[PDB]
């Protein structure tokens, strides 16, 4: 629980993930801001996105609640910033670490799955590349930059 | 609800 | 046995199909709870289907697998036997009490057992029999040294082996052992059946003295009894709280299911969260829940097998230890909670953590081991000696 979140923040500093990072906001160990740099595989390249991470009292047995604070254009990301990654829901398991959730989101950022989207409009488009790349690229210019 | 119940204590 | 070809397999299909039809008779009115045959047989067919489609033109090497062969000859002898239980049963089939009906009930169970085994051996449809994980360390160790990677062995080969390790007193006690451990009633011991039995009868340390005491000399042990039959048998005792019996659980094979009559006159059944049977019995008794085995005033003393020889403490090798100084932690601590030392070992995977965490993950609806996600078929309580 509390100790686990403390081990995690500790393990995250020792060896961290590339293109991202995170840590507590203020004195509250259950709220973290996390940074995700735009992968080069992806259209968001050169962008900086921030997320909130809320650890429920059930954590590690329930997953953390992760959401994008910075606007993004994705078929798997809500305007609410809710993310559709599966290991955030059915596929979560207690030994998973925040670094893995972060990598998994970059992995999702460079390879979105439209067959299970969070945005019906961008699913249809994604599954016409030229228009989907173009707009993702632009939203990053307004919002990420 | 498979017919089994928690152990008596 | 003999080799298995598509032409044969289509025959098993018809035989299973007849049995289905014989069991859909409106006079029979089979109760729908497991084991329930109109579930078992079609699901077996289904899994048989999945298995076949996975071997394409490779049906060559599927028919030559010893386990598959023994299984088909046994599935064939078991339907033939059920179809013949109908011809010679006539109308005695529609009396819930008849000896013939009792034999159908025993067959339903054998079918559930066969299906559980099949799926233990061909989980995704592909033969996994050679890598099958025996749940108990010391039991797995016995099977490996004795039979290597074999999936299935003759009962004679099995008795000879086990005797060298766990002496069998007589011929009678061997028949009793056979009847107990051969769940598919085929005259072989699969690595799957071996697993069930040693799960049920742990600790491996004294395996027979355990099984002697929980089955051979115990009036509470009911063999090849259904959930419903356990309900029916306790009824006679519903006026006498404290009366219990226990059997194998058919839906979770390798687990015990204890039926009992409550102080208020209801019959409950419970499956002990992984723990050894004798302790659930000893505690149950001591706490007043399990008093009268099969309703008899006299209840056996199990404190004999109480403390087995303790599983040796785990000791950390310098090379392992030094890493956890680097990792900014200590080897013996639960990596789930980072709080308690690891007091528990998950089997078969091997992973260590604290019982407090394993419980919370299970109660949270979580599937399997929290690390590898593999199935949890066992738990061995343990204590670590830090390398310091
Ligand atoms: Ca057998
Ligand atoms: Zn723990
Ligand atoms: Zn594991």
């Amino acid at each position: 629980a509390l100790k686990r979140i403390h081990k995690e923040l500790n393990d995250l500093a020792r060896d961290p993930p590339a293109q991202c990072s995170a840590g507590p906001v203020g004195d509250d160990m259950f709220h973290w801001q996390a940074t995700i740099m735009g992968p080069n595989d992806s259209p968001y390249q050169g962008g900086v996105f921030f997320l909130t991470i809320h650890f429920p009292t059930d954590y590690p047995f329930k997953p953390p609640k992760v959401a994008f604070t910075t606007r993004i254009y994705h078929p798997n990301i809500n305007s609410n910033g809710s993310i559709c990654l599966d290991i955030l829901r059915s596929q979560w398991s207690p030994a998973l670490t925040i670094s893995k959730v972060l990598l998994s989101i970059c992995s999702l950022l460079c390879d979105p799955n439209p067959d299970d989207p969070l945005v019906p409009e961008i699913a249809r488009i994604y599954k016409d590349r030229e228009k989907y790349n173009r707009i993702a690229r632009e939203w990053t210019q307004k919002y990420a930059m | 609800s498979d017919g089994y119940t928690p152990e008596p204590a | 046995p003999g080799t298995v070809d598509k032409k044969m397999v289509e025959k098993c299909w018809k035989l299973m199909d007849k049995v289905v039809r014989l069991c859909q008779n409106p006079k029979l009115a089979l109760k729908n709870s497991p084991p329930y045959i109109l579930d078992l047989l079609p699901d077996t067919y289904q899994h048989l289907r999945t298995i076949l489609s996975r071997y394409e033109g490779k049906m060559e090497t599927l028919g030559e697998n010893e386990y598959f062969r023994v299984f088909m000859e046994n599935l064939m002898k078991k339907t033939k036997q059920t179809i013949s239980l109908f011809k010679e049963g006539k109308e005695r089939m529609y009396e819930e009490n008849s000896q013939p009906r009792r034999n159908l009930t025993k067959l339903s169970l054998i079918f559930s057992h066969m299906l559980a085994e099949l799926k233990g051996i061909f989980p995704s449809g592909l033969f996994q029999g050679d890598t099958f994980r025996i749940t108990k360390a010391d039991a797995a160790e016995f099977w490996r040294k004795a039979f290597g990677e074999k999936t299935i062995v003759p009962w004679k080969s099995f008795r000879q082996a086990l005797h060298e390790v766990h002496p069998i007193s007589s011929g009678l006690e061997a028949m009793a052992l056979k009847s107990t451990i051969d769940l598919t009633c085929n005259d072989y011991i699969s690595v799957f059946e071996f697993d069930i039995f040693t799960r049920l009868f742990q600790p491996w340390s004294s395996l027979l003295r355990n099984w002697n005491s929980l089955a051979v000399t115990h009036p509470g042990y009911m063999a090849f009894l259904t959930y419903d039959e356990v309900k029916a048998r306790l009824q006679k005792f519903i006026h006498k709280p404290g009366s219990y019996i226990f059997r194998l659980s058919c839906t979770r094979l390798g687990q015990w299911a204890i039926g009992y009559v409550t102080a208020d006159g209801n019959i409950l059944q419970t499956i002990p969260h992984n723990k050894p049977l004798f302790q659930a019995l000893i505690d149950g008794f001591r706490e007043g829940f399990y008093l009268f085995p099969d309703g008899r005033n006299q209840n056996p003393d199990l404190t004999g097998l109480c403390e087995p020889t303790p599983q040796d403490h785990i000791k950390v090798t310098q090379e392992q230890y030094e890493l956890y100084c680097e990792m900014g932690s200590t080897f013996q601590l639960c990596k789930i909670c980072a709080e308690n030392d690891k007091d528990v070992k998950i089997e078969p995977c091997g992973h260590l953590m604290c019982t407090s965490c394993l419980t919370s993950w299970q109660e949270s609806e979580g599937q399997g081991c929290p690390f590898c996600r593999c199935e949890i078929k066992g738990t061995e309580p343990i204590v670590v000696d830090p390398f310091d």
